RNA sequence: AAGCAGCUUUACAGAUCAAUGGCGGAGGGAGGUCAACAUCAAGAACUGUGGGCCUUUGCCUAUAGAACUUAUAACGAACAUGGUUCUUGCCUUUUACCAGAACCAUCCGGGUGUUGUCUCCAUAGAAACAGGUAAAGCUGUCCGUUACUGUGGGCUUGCCAUAUUUUUUGGAACUUUUC
């Protein structure tokens, strides 16, 4: 989703350059700009065990503005007549 | 508007047509924009590789310019108990600073000291990226009723609102393009005077290429240096051309026919001339 | 205007200024202003009645001056050309 | 073969002004000002002088059609066949132009274009000494790199006003393609960077200190110039100076009112962006892309600029350069910034007090001038001189004194006669004009002219005076030897190939030592000539002028070598003796303090707005004992008995006959110091200079008779012998110089550089600066000079042209060579680099054989040993204790 | 618009002639854009130097319109 | 950048409708795989004109114009061949050759400037007259609007503040001697 992700970068770049920031936070934010030119090669290591067709693609398209039912209740004990 | 006339000299184009010829020519384009890529590969360094009897590793190999190098002059000067060895003097050192590194430099032409370190940013992934854009890999810039003018005072160009025109992304790409793309005006050259494959052997080949081509890149450079080294200038008093003096004669007449007809006529004429 | 610009050209040049009071101050020009008030160095002063003295430094208000004499060479100064 | 120069008087290009009015402006010292353009490498300096010249001359014969269009820069001032081929300024060159500012007051200005390359930092020292103010031209992409940091610190030191040109603004948009708000931030980041280094004065575009320029496109402006052209009509005349104050500096404009905080409901940029950068980028955008007719309407409507019918049929880069030269006129705002920055009352007294001794102003009867350098200007040999007092005509006769004499001759002139100075005749005076000399009958006070007929009298600098009365000779001030910023360290030892061609070489070596000021040429006892230079490119410039220009013979040339220095790391019956026992000296040696050595390298002794220069460091012995006791914590006795500071070294009298008879010592003191100078110049290890050793005169014997003839001539070689005994006993070491490195590489190519620093021996990267707004970053590090042979091109071949380094010797960093110098068992492999523990033995043993001090068949090691100086019976006593190997 | 440049003179004893006949010499403290000049320890010079001279006041200000010329007696 | 005024024009109504003055006009415009003739590598370099010195040349000084080509140097962003000489290679003789050098040429091309020709398209003449060159209104005579207004366009313009100390909204007025 490069197009909106450029727009996330552009507003995030506007933070350092035109606005004052606390010091300890500031060197971590420009470190992200340093990893950007190193092309994210230190955030791309994980356990890709599943093939892209072995993982059945259930890309759950939920948003964080939905009330998400908070199903705590099935972790309790109940009584199967089933 | 584009050509001067049917004599077909002096073409003149516009921006849209020029970027269109640019995008078609991608296969045969030079595709290098900084001159610093040609650091030890320019022809001044080829002349010094010839004159000093050195071999640039991609460069061509030439006979010794001074074959009588065999003599050694006995002296205390260059002896091993004199010399301090820290860095081995590579041949690239001898070509880059030719009057420093090697004694007896003669018929040696000065090379050109580096052009400024070229950072030119091209955008190729998305046409919807604008002309002016803070590209990746660019370091960020971390930093930081009294008076009244008449209203409707404005900047100079403020009546025009768009900074980026639809042709600016093309025009800046034409601005850095190597000749002749940047020109958008020029004269006609002959069909054999355009050297399409010239830029290929004027660049470094590859690592992946086999040793069969890598010689063929060297042999074409060796031809290229010898043409540049010995220029044969034309004389100005050559006013009698062959076709023009034959045209003045009553025994030669002029017409227009097809090329393949003119080829078959020449094969029949040439067969009769020998027979 | 050009006439004042010319006065800047005079600067550092021995110039003669006649006051509307009648005096004459001839000497070097230290400074000038758009107002036209001129201050001189090593001026030889001529009173209106002719008595001549010598003053180390001087400043004269612009309004007072009747005319200024500037170096003849200035005439071909670059600014003057119409086109 | 040597220069492209116009030799005919008739072919000298005419100016737009008459040029006679310019010569009459030379009568006025206040009218003429001398600006020297200095900067980093390839920053557009010579191209900046291209703009001044072609706007001053009506038609140049040298200017071609690719030059008239935007295709190739016309490098007028580069001038030399050597410089055309490198594409690099090698020599100082200049022009003298009449220039008009915004207020249209014409004033004559002498320009000097200093070379940007860091090996030619000696040439810019000539430019700093010549110039009233310096115009420091900055690449906007590189920003403030470290070589900019030195130039801004030097011009503060030389009491020279500064004016800054940010150059190559096209690269900000045509190369880097920054959005306009980002480019403001780039410009704001640079101006913040220069303001941190000028501690005295803020530099800001409102202040008229800072000039924006894009030289290849050939336009320059200040914000004051740009308002007066195009915004002066629209606003009332009282408002204009207040308006341009609001222009830069984060205050915003919309519908007639200014406010510091951002405008609500409005997408807004700062005022400098809205009024300057946004129209400038629309000029770049529309000259490249807009239809020519619709562009032609905007230029009449907004800039009142008519495009020609011929100018419509241009290529895009010539059309862009043409429009910007129509919008931005001749360089008035640059000239205006030069005028407003220079204050002669503030600095001209301090500058002459810096180049000479501080004193009262010499009278106007004295002719008094400073001869900067000898110039190999086209077809002849000219002296570059600047006149500080009096009037000079052709055919005059002038006392011309070399500045190496001026230490004694000034110190003599205090005097609590005749034949003082050689007299040469002023043969011919000319104004430099780049590619030509305009001959002139007389040369007034304040202007820089070229004089033929004075170069035979001096080497590397001179003072030039014609005095009227003998009493006025008491007042006159001599010029100090010129401070070239880089010390010459790189060694080349050259022998002519044909021995019969030797005196022709000696002519050229005397000839080069005039033209190249930074070069130290010496002759050794072996007949081999040693040349000291700044770097690789400096030597390659040196040897081409040697082989091709000056001496047509061929020469044998050694490898790259470096000057070493000799020191000690510990303090050390310590005594010395001669053949005839009438004299006995004892000398101790000690390492000097690291802060003490570092400040003496800075040519002044002190700390915290209190410092004493080395020239008058003897003249305040009470104040000197205050500084040594307070700042460095020495003893009170050691503070009072210091005799002399020779370069990086010190002598202290610590003896009991000084408590007995110091007046007997005082009549012999001046030649102990003369013998001390005779010992530091050639040390005991390898005939190399001594650096950073605290000498203590432990004792001195006076024989039972006084002969002023014999005792004087005998103690001078024996004190030099006695200093060796102190140093060799005191655990001697060998020092090597350290280049500091300034690498500019793209950000992905940084691990290539880090591996490239590991292949060298004593290299370390100390600081890595993200150059903002650019994909490249600055790397600051160090390298030994003996390791920096071909360091410059190894970097580039590995980075494929995206890397560049500047090697320089600003800070005089001398570092201990990692071996032990007295190792009889050090393994020196032939034809390979010796390992790290064998280095101090190797560098001395080879140096002793270049000099001829140690003579072996192939490799015989008689090390620098404490037995040829001390008696051999005492040397066997030293072996049994384990003190001496 | 532009301030007159008296800057070097200030703190120096100065003689200046005002309007028709009068000459006044005093230390000069302040100047403005109209040239109005205020100087302290003012004295009105006349033919007889010690005699007809009379001091004016501790502080005196002068309209710039009546100034004909200013000469500083001093460095 | 609007408006007003000034300037320039303009479709003009004009003053004159004379002598005038300005700008234009006194034998086209675009072309051609058309031609001829000049010219195209040198103190970083050219030519015309005026003045002075020596006695034409040459120098010095003043002035006017410089097309094309050239600086990481060359008409050509391209790139062959031959000759002589020297030094190699191949190794039965020669020719053809190997691949450096030095000096010369040939060949395929190119720019520019004049003049002529050819093709296509043209029509207001006042394009009327008289002189002459290697060239032309080259010159004289001349004709178109017209030199002084008002409307309508453009700006080489006003500095947009027009009375309150440095300029243009008054420190002015009056009387006296000498000659
Ligand atoms: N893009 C760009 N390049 C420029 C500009 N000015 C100069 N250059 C180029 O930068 C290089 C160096 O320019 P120079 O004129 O040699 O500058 P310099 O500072 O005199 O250089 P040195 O001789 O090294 O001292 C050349 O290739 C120029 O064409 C500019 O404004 N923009
Ligand atoms: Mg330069
Ligand atoms: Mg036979």
């Amino acid at each position: 989703s490069k197009k909106t992700h450029d727009m996330i970068w552009e507003k995030l770049r506007y933070i350092l350059q035109t606005q004052e920031l606390s010091s300890t936070l500031r060197e971590s934010l420009e470190t992200l700009f340093e990893i950007r030119q190193k092309d994210y090669k230190s955030g791309s290591q994980g356990l890709f065990i599943l093939d892209p067709t072995s993982y059945t693609v259930h890309t759950h398209s939920y948003i964080v503005s939905d009330e998400d039912e908070a199903n705590k209740e099935l972790g309790n004990f109940e009584k199967c007549e089933n | 508007k584009k050509v001067n006339g049917t004599s077909y000299k002096k073409w003149s184009f516009d921006l849209p047509e020029m970027s269109n010829l640019y995008r078609l020519s991608t296969p045969l384009r030079d595709e290098v924009t900084d001159k610093n890529y040609y650091y030890l590969f320019d022809k001044k360094s080829f002349f010094n590789g010839k004159a000093l009897n050195n071999a640039i590793p991609g460069g061509p190999k030439f006979e010794p310019l001074y074959p009588r190098e065999e003599e050694e002059d006995y002296n205390e000067f260059n002896s091993i108990d004199r010399v301090i060895f820290r860095v081995p003097i590579r041949s690239e050192y001898k070509v880059a600073f030719p009057h420093l590194y090697n004694s007896r430099p003669r018929s040696v032409r000065i090379p050109w000291y580096n052009n400024p370190v070229s950072c030119i940013i091209q955008n190729d992934e998305e046409y919807d990226t604008p002309a002016l854009f803070f590209d990746p890999s660019l370091n960020p810039i971390p930093h930081f009723g009294d008076f009244t003018l008449p209203e409707d005072f404005a900047p100079l160009l403020a009546e025009e609102e768009e900074l980026i025109l639809p042709n600016t992304k093309d025009a800046m790409s034409l601005y850095h393009s190597p000749f002749p793309f940047n020109r958008t005006k020029g004269k006609m050259v002959r069909a054999q005077d355009v050297a399409l494959a010239k830029k290929w052997f004027l660049q470094h080949p590859d690592e992946e290429y086999p040793v069969k081509v890598k010689v063929s890149y060297q042999k074409l450079l060796k031809n290229y240096v010898l043409n540049e080294l010995h220029p044969t200038l034309p004389t100005n008093h050559n006013k009698t051309k062959l076709l023009k003096s034959l045209k003045n004669t009553k025994y030669f007449q002029q017409t227009t026919i097809d090329w393949v007809e003119a080829g078959l006529q020449l094969c029949r004429q040439g067969h009769n001339m020998l027979n | 205007g050009i006439p004042v610009k010319l006065l800047n050209e005079a600067q550092g040049h021995i110039v003669s200024l006649e006051l509307t009071t009648g005096a004459t101050y001839r000497g070097k020009l230290v400074e000038s202003e758009d107002s036209m008030n001129v201050q001189l160095r090593d001026v030889i002063a001529t009173e209106p009645q002719g008595a001549v003295t010598h003053m180390d430094q001087i400043f004269v208000r612009g309004s007072q001056i009747k005319f200024i004499v500037v170096p003849d060479l200035l005439k071909n100064a670059p600014l003057f050309k119409k086109n | 073969e040597h220069t492209i120069f116009t030799q005919l008087k008739k072919n000298i290009p005419k100016t737009r002004y008459n040029r006679d009015y310019m010569l009459s402006m030379a009568n006025i010292p206040e009218r003429i000002i001398n600006v020297g353009v200095i900067g980093p490498l390839h920053s557009g300096k010579t191209s900046l002088m291209d703009l001044l010249v072609i706007d001053s001359h009506k038609r140049i014969p040298d200017m071609s059609k690719n030059v008239e269009l935007g295709w190739k820069p016309l490098r007028y001032l580069d001038n030399l066949k050597q410089e055309i081929d490198r594409g690099l300024s090698i020599k100082l060159n200049g022009s003298t132009l009449l220039c008009t500012d915004l207020e249209s007051k014409s004033r004559m200005i002498n320009f000097l274009d200093a070379p940007g390359h860091v090996n030619f930092m000696d040439e810019t020292a000539v430019a700093l000494a010549a110039s009233d103010l310096v115009l420091i031209v900055i690449d906007v992409v590189e920003g403030v790199t470290f070589v900019v940091e030195q130039l801004i610190k030097q011009s503060i030191k030389n009491n020279v006003a500064m004016c800054f040109v940010i150059n190559k603004l096209d690269r900000l948009i045509l190369d880097l393609k920054l959005p306009p708000m980002d480019a403001y931030l780039k410009l704001n980041h640079i101006i913040a960077n220069i303001n941190s280094f000028t501690k005295g004065n803020v530099f800001s575009p409102i202040d008229n200190n800072i000039i924006f320029a894009s030289t290849k496109l050939g336009f320059t402006f200040t914000i004051k110039e740009f308002v007066s052209y195009y915004y002066a009509h629209s606003i009332p005349s009282s408002k204009i100076d207040d308006f341009t104050t609001r222009l830069w500096g984060s205050v915003y404009y919309h519908k007639g009112n200014f406010r510091t905080k951002p405008f609500e409901n409005v997408e807004k940029y700062p005022t400098f962006v809205e009024f300057i950068l946004i129209p400038l980028y629309k000029i770049f955008s529309y000259a490249l892309s807009m239809e020519k007719d619709k562009l032609k309407n905007l230029l009449r409507s907004n800039f009142r600029v008519n495009l020609s019918q011929e100018a419509l049929q241009y290529d895009p880069q010539p059309f862009l350069k043409h429009v910007l030269q129509l919008i931005f006129r001749q360089q008035t705002g640059l000239v205006d910034a030069i005028t407003r920055c220079y204050q002669p009352f503030e600095l001209f007294d301090n500058k002459t007090a810096h180049l000479s001794i501080p004193g009262k102003s010499t009278p106007e009867g004295t002719l008094w001038a400073h001869v900067l350098k000898t110039v190999d200007y086209g077809g002849a040999e000219w002296s570059l001189v600047r006149i500080y007092s009096g009037l000079l005509k052709r055919g005059d006769t002038v006392r011309i004194l070399d500045t190496s004499q001026s230490e004694s001759r000034q110190k003599r002139q205090l005097h609590d006669e005749d034949d003082e100075t050689p007299s040469c005749e002023v043969e011919e005076i000319g104004l430099l004009g780049g590619r030509y000399v305009y001959p002139v009958h007389e040369a007034h006070k304040g202007q820089i002219v070229l004089i033929k007929g004075i170069s035979s009298a001096y080497i590397k600098s001179a003072t030039l005076y014609s005095v009227k009365s003998k009493e006025d000779m008491k007042q006159l001030k001599f010029f100090k030897p010129l401070d070239y910023i880089t010390e010459a360290v790189f060694k080349i030892v050259l022998q002519p190939l044909l021995p019969r061609e030797l005196p022709k070489l000696l002519d050229a070596l005397n000839k080069i030592s005039k033209y190249y000021p930074g070069v130290i040429i010496k002759v050794e006892e072996s007949g081999e000539h040693v040349i000291l230079g700044n770097g690789e490119l400096y030597m390659d410039c040196l040897l081409y002028d040697l082989r091709a220009s000056y001496a047509k013979i061929e020469i044998k040339i050694s490898d790259p070598l470096t000057v070493f220095s000799e020191s000690c790391s510990n303090e050390s019956s310590r005594l010395g003796e001669e053949n005839l026992p009438g004299l006995s000296i004892s000398v101790a040696a000690e390492p000097m303090d690291s802060k003490m050595i570092q400040d003496l390298s800075r040519n002044t002794l002190g700390k915290g707005q209190n410092c004493l220069d080395i020239d008058g460091i003897m003249d305040n012995p009470r104040k000197l004992s205050k500084i040594l006791r307070t700042e460095y914590g020495w003893d009170s006795l050691a503070s009072r008995n210091v005799w002399s500071f020779y370069n990086g070294n010190v002598l202290i009298n610590d003896t009991l006959p000084d408590e007995i008879s110091p007046e007997l010592l005082s009549k012999y003191k001046e030649q102990i110091i003369q013998g001390f100078y005779w010992a530091v110049k050639e040390g005991p290890l390898a005939e190399e200079p001594i650096y950073g050793v605290q000498y203590k005169l432990l004792s001195i014997s006076v024989p039972s008779d006084v002969n002023i003839d014999v005792m004087k001539s005998q103690i001078i070689p024996l004190m030099k012998k006695a200093c060796y005994v102190g140093l060799l006993t005191a655990i001697p070491i060998l020092l090597e110089p350290i280049y500091e490195v300034d690498i500019t590489v793209h950000a992905p190519l940084l691990p290539i550089v880090e591996e490239l620093m590991k292949k060298r021996r004593g290299s370390r990267i100390y600081k890595t600066i993200k150059v903002a707004g650019t994909p490249l970053l600055e790397v600051r590090g160090q390298v030994p000079v003996i390791e920096s042979a071909g360091f410059e091109t190894d970097l580039r071949l590995s980075t494929n042209g995206l890397g560049m380094c500047q090697l320089y010797f600003w800070h005089k960093i001398w570092r201990k060579v990692p071996g032990d110098v007295l190792d009889k068992d050090a393994f020196i492999p032939k034809l390979k680099p010796a390992p790290i523990n064998s280095l101090s033995r190797d560098f001395v043993m080879k140096t002793r054989r270049r000099k001829g001090i140690s003579t072996g068949g192939f490799m015989s090691n008689d090390g620098p040993t404490l037995e040829k100086y001390i008696s051999a019976e005492l040397y066997a006593q030293l072996r049994e204790n384990g003190l001496v190997p | 618009v532009s301030t007159p440049e008296l800057k070097k003179y200030m703190d120096k004893k100065i003689l200046l002639n005002i309007n028709g006949s009068r000459k006044v010499a005093g230390i000069l403290r302040g100047y403005d854009i109209f040239l109005n000049v205020v100087l302290d320890d003012a004295m009105e010079i006349n033919g007889e130097d010690p005699a007809n001279n009379h001091q004016l006041g501790l502080q005196t200000v002068i309209r710039g319109n009546s100034i004909i010329s200013l000469e500083a007696l001093d460095a």
